[PDB]
């Protein structure tokens, strides 16, 4: 019954609309209560924009929590990326003074303060938690049991890493988002260098592609040589390099792969029952269709 | 001003204590040697050769053992610790548990009535013994049974029991009949004991190196820290002396030391200090893995070589030219392959300045040492305090590195802080000098 | 390396590969430590941030390069380095530096010191004139909102394109910063 | 008598050779301890670390570590001084500290800093703002105007060759046996080490001791050691020394 | 930097600078010290070498990379290197 102002940042929305609404329906089911938060804008994307200026990537930060503070509800996010901005900000400013004061004098000029009242959680976050829905809850909430799938997870960066900046424990041989896709009844694979930087990441994916694609290269390799049937997100940026650098791999260097990319919470959904039309799997780059005939 | 006791108290039977214990006796005093194991020897028993002489650690301790036992003026409480202490430098009032040793000396088994003699050493009772518990000498890595020595040259040989692991079938009384050396059903014993003053030698352990998940310690099975190196390259240790894969038995032709492990670290997980000494059994370890099996290639993940001491660079010098890979760049991470349990180490070469990924069959973690479990308790029985890096404290760091703030105690070897094996015996025959002064004198004034 | 001759070949060919001590100004090195919250002086140059990096195997970038670059104060090498865009932002040397050193914030402070030099790739700037815009760094498109009227979502996300009243807003912060001016005239032909 | 107990320590190794450091030629180019008598308060001056071209204070000190040591040509040593590497963090912190804005160049090869407490100075030296260059110093030129010095060097981390301007020069230099201890140890039949140093009964469980009966070995002559560790030595001598006194008989 | 991809401008820009253990050969380390007459393996890169080169303040040429090359056997990186030749042999490195 817990409820929780929804983010949303630009690259769920934007291009893959079928996470929000999983994410929306799924997290409805189980008890939570997913709802809009007030013309929030992109988060200051960490890598696009954190790199040329810190402070504006404070304030629009500081302006994203403090739209949910207003709303007086704590912020649920379905990207790494997003958690980096809106919670790092929301720990840095609670903390530090001085900077803090120049985020609330940049912010005056909109009539709009912050103070730091709420918190911030990744959906992941909250789907293992034991006092928010646990991952027994998740194991009875599903229909379809999904098995017979061969199922590999990235984890991503900015969500765990670094250590002393997160709280989820070990970023080096996590298993716990392992335990997730084990609730939906696919089977987890374990892949060489499995917590290795997707490639995305600080603009690389803009500013020099090819190094990019590399990275993301070696790790489909590795995933294709674990014998993975579909890849598994809890980033659109993770999403994004992945389908669309399939495309662009197939492309600029002669690498064939197949494999569909989802993000967690469109196997949430296909595992309770929700067809691939209502999930939007037609706007990936590469078609789940094996994936979808293998588990349904 | 207030008379002292001529009696001595070593508590630790490591080299240091050893060594205290042995001036003391020679000085002419009555002296306690209180060792928490069933044997004296220590760490320096579980070497195997020592840098940067190349000789063999027992064979040189084997002697310095052998006093011990005999000395008249040196009482050898083995399998003992120390309940409570109170006094002060005149007259120390120490009350020790005598663990539960389950066998009885011939002295003891005297003492108690019979004519039969304890424990003449024979090992019958462990032939038949049916537990197989793990052997903490060898760590975890060899079987030993519920009665056993640690090894067959231990000073007290009288084969303790481990009444915790013990199921009282009795086979063993059987297998020990006509001595009756051993009792089931013996207990703690309480003494109580006044000594002038004391000597603390308790050493130190292992860093527990399960966490720094980088390094697969207790997560990939050819991963293993300094000492399972030492005990598996020993002849005496649960193999032949020959280094052969934890994972499948095969010999490795390739093994990777990671230095400074756990070591100079200042994010609150290892240490922040340097253990003064994992350099050179490193080089020592490459040495023997170079000269024991052919064509095995030695590969050092380095930070800082550190051969300061006497004949330190040279063995260095001589590790070099054996033909040892020195890379300059601490262990980013490591990784192993599902299908041979390999390891890739995945580091910098900062010098040639270029990512490095190499592959070993065997990767050896040069841990930080650590003050011994139930030093701190013991180090406050005695009220000593501790160091900033949760060493036991000195008087003064220059002029008085043996003695404490408190009078009549005395520390003595890696207690204080890591060293080296004739560092540690320079500290411990000062510290018994030390302890003398008043005893033979006879008097403090306080 | 001889002296300047005033012939660029000649110059680029012999330039002069000696660290002198006229090299070095502290001041960009304390507004790296100003600007990236970490204790960047303290590196001891262990390796294991370069040894952590998916970026060096494939390129010539080298974090403990920029590391020693910042701790000598060598600017117009570390910000005029093409080799500073390459960095992804994962945080494995941070999460594994024994020093307690975060790279990758020198990294950002870096680059932040390079916009402020006109030395930026060009996304950086479009992104920025996507977000002065519409608010979203990757804005929706025509075909989204026909698949999102297919899923049974609003065509618009309950975003500043939802509610353009706020998008101003954010304009001002960027106008605060003169970040917009700056993207203007550094995306000039 | 009837024991004896050796302690003749060390002198500086002639740094005057290994003509590539201007030890002798270059008058702002000193040793360790001449370092220390003139920062020293009780020295020839007031405690002011001054040049000795012109009397003017320095700001800008370099450090050759390693100066004479790890030296496999025949004319340095070929083994560690051990107390080299701290004492010249010593002396860093005590320019930095002494005379302000003063920058510290230390050129080290394997900074040895092994000892308790001593890896936490060896932090707090680099948070004090001093340089650690990781190159052994090629050579020294000299300025014939200001007689200041060209420390030419490699920083290997980094990978570029180095040309530092410094005030003053410090070496570093290796340690030696005193004048005369050789003939000394002689005297009471004590074999050399080959190092030079006086030989032990046993290099690991008789570090003390020697060969010949009743003598005794304590301090840096037997090799060098910081002061803690020679005191450690001293007491050790000391007392076995004093076992064969006090029992008063030595049994055959 | 992943594979071999034979696009030869992404080949040599994604070129793998990962050292590899198969990247070393004792041949050639061995015929260096059975040709050069000198104790190469023994180079602990104090960088002196280099710190006395006249070429290397207006160049790339690094005497120590090469003896570090040498010690790890790296052909095909030492020999193909146009840095090779612009060692005056003026013997101030083994001076
Ligand atoms: C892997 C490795 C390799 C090494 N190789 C070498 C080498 O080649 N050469 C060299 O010179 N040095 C070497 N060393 C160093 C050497 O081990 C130490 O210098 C030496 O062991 C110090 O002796 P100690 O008696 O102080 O320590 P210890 O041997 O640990 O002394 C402690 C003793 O006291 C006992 N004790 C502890 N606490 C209590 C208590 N509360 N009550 C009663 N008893 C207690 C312990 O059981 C033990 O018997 C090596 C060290 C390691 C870890
Ligand atoms: S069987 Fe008896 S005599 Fe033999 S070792 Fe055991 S206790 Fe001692
Ligand atoms: S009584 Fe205990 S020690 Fe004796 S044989 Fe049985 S299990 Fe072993
Ligand atoms: S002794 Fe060597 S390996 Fe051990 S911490 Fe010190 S430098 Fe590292
Ligand atoms: S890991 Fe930390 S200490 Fe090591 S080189 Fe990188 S920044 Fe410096
Ligand atoms: S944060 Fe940047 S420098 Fe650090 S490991 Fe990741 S890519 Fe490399
Ligand atoms: S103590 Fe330091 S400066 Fe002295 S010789 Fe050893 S490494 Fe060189
Ligand atoms: S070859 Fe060069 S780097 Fe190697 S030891 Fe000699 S001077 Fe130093
Ligand atoms: S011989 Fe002269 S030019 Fe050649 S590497 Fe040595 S110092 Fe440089």
């Amino acid at each position: 019954m817990h409820e929780y102002a929804f983010f949303l940042g630009c690259i769920a929305p934007n291009r893959y609309p079928g996470c929000e609404a999983s994410a929306i329906k799924t997290s409805e089911k189980v008890g939570i209560k997913l709802l809009p938060l007030k013309g929030a804008s992109c988060c200051p994307a960490p890598g696009a924009f954190g790199s040329i200026d810190l402070n504006v990537w404070y304030a629009m930060a500081a302006r994203n929590l403090v739209l949910a503070e207003e709303m007086k509800k704590d912020i649920a996010l379905i990207c790494n990326g997003c958690y980096k901005s809106i919670w790092e900000v929301n720990h840095i400013l609670k903390h530090n003074d001085e900077l803090r004061d120049n985020v609330n004098e940049v912010l005056a000029e909109i009539d709009m303060q912050f103070k730091g009242t709420i918190d911030v959680w990744h959906l992941a976050e909250l789907y293992y938690d034991d006092k928010v829905c646990g991952v027994q809850k998740i194991k009875d909430s599903v229909t379809t049991p999904l098995s017979g799938a061969k199922v590999a997870a990235h984890y991503g960066c900015h969500l765990m890493k670094p250590k002393k900046e997160r709280h989820f424990g070990d970023t080096e041989n996590p298993m716990w988002f392992e335990e997730l896709i084990g609730a939906l009844g696919a089977e987890p694979i374990q892949y060489r260098n499995k917590m290795q930087c997707c490639g995305a990441g600080g603009g690389v994916r803009g500013y020099d592609i090819v190094h990019a694609l590399d990275i993301t290269n070696e790790k489909l390799i590795n995933i294709q040589e674990a014998g993975a049937d579909a890849i598994t997100e809890l980033c659109p940026f993770c999403q994004l390099q992945f389908d669309r650098g399939q495309i662009e791999i197939k492309e600029k260097f002669g690498d064939v792969y197949n494999i569909p990319v989802l993000h967690y919470n469109e196997l949430l959904g296909l595992a309770q029952g929700m067809s691939p039309q209502d999930l939007a799997l037609d706007l990936h780059a590469i078609d789940c269709t094996p994936f979808l005939q293998k588990v349904l | 001003s207030v008379p002292v006791e001529k009696t001595a108290m070593v508590v630790g039977g490591g080299v240091a204590g050893m060594q205290a214990a042995l001036d003391l006796a020679s000085a002419g005093i009555k002296t306690y040697l209180i060792e928490r194991t069933p044997t004296i020897g220590g760490r320096m028993s579980q070497l195997d050769k020592t840098f940067p002489t190349l000789d063999c650690s027992q064979c040189i301790l084997t002697p310095k053992m052998v006093d011990v036992g005999r000395h008249p003026n040196i009482e050898m409480m083995t399998y003992t610790e120390v309940e409570k202490v109170e006094g002060y430098i005149g007259n120390f009032d120490v009350t020790l548990r005598k663990k539960a040793r389950g066998v009885l000396t011939p002295t003891e088994a005297t003492a108690k009535g019979i004519v039969g003699g304890g424990c003449n050493g024979c090992g019958d009772c462990s032939a038949v013994c049916p537990v197989i518990k793990p052997n903490p000498f060898e760590m975890g890595m060899a079987p030993r049974k519920a009665i056993y020595i640690y090894h067959a040259q231990v000073m007290p040989l009288i084969y303790t029991v481990d009444f915790d692991s013990c199921v009282k079938c009795g086979l063993c009384v059987e297998a020990c009949g006509d001595k009756k050396a051993i009792d089931l059903e013996m207990q703690d014993e309480f003494i109580t004991v006044k000594v002038g003053t004391a000597v603390l030698a308790t050493g130190y352990e292992l860093f527990p190196i399960e966490n720094k998940r980088e390094w697969g310690y207790k997560q990939f099975d050819n991963v293993i820290n300094a000492l399972e190196f030492e005990r598996l390259i020993c002849a005496s240790g649960p193999t032949g002396g020959h280094l052969v894969r934890p994972s499948d038995g095969k010999t490795p032709m390739k093994v990777g030391f990671v230095l400074c492990a756990g070591s100079r670290d200042n994010t609150g997980i290892g240490k922040p200090y340097c253990s003064r000494f994992c350099c050179m059994y490193s080089l020592k370890h490459a040495h023997q893995i170079m000269e024991k099996i052919p064509g095995a290639v030695a590969y050092l993940f380095y930070m800082d070589i550190r051969s300061f001491g006497k004949m330190y660079e040279e063995f260095y010098y001589r590790i070099q030219h054996e033909g040892a890979k020195f890379i300059r760049g601490r262990v980013a991470n490591v990784l192993e392959d599902k299908e041979t349990k390999n390891l890739h180490v995945f580091t910098e070469d900062t010098l040639l300045g270029r990512p490095v990924d190499v592959e070993v069959d065997l990767l050896v973690l040069a841990a930080a040492v650590q003050p011994n479990e139930g030093a701190n308790e013991l180090r406050k029985k005695f009220g000593v305090s501790a160091s900033q890096d949760g060493w036991m404290l000195e008087a003064h760091p220059k002029l008085n590195p043996c003695g404490t703030t408190t009078a009549g105690v005395f520390l003595a070897g890696v207690c204080q802080g890591p060293k080296d094996i004739p560092d540690t015996v320079a500290q411990a025959e000062g510290a018994a000098s030390a302890a003398s002064i008043p005893i033979h004198m006879g008097e403090v004034e306080l | 390396a001889a002296k300047s001759y005033n012939i660029p070949e000649l110059d680029k060919k012999l330039a002069d590969r000696r660290y002198h001590l006229s090299d070095t100004n502290p001041e960009f090195t304390q507004k790296i430590l100003k600007t990236s919250r970490t204790i960047a002086n303290m590196c001891y140059q262990c390796g294991t941030c370069t040894g952590s990096c998916p970026s060096a195997p494939r390129s010539s970038y080298r974090i403990r390069l920029f590391m020693r670059r910042c701790v000598l104060g060598l600017e117009n090498e570390a910000l005029t380095d093409p080799d500073l865009w390459l960095c992804t932002t994962c945080y494995s040397c941070t999460d594994r530096c024994p020093r307690d050193i975060a790279p990758t914030d020198v990294i950002m402070a870096m680059r932040n010191l390079a916009f402020k030099r006109d030395i930026v790739p060009k996304n950086f700037l479009q992104t920025v004139q996507l977000i002065y815009n519409s608010g979203h760094g990757v804005p929706n498109n025509d075909v989204n909102r026909a698949a999102r009227t297919k899923l049974g979502l609003p065509a618009d996300p309950p975003t500043t394109h939802s509610y353009p009243e706020f998008v101003k807003g954010i304009q001002k912060i960027i106008d605060h910063y003169e970040l917009k001016e700056n993207a203007d005239r550094i995306l000039k032909g």
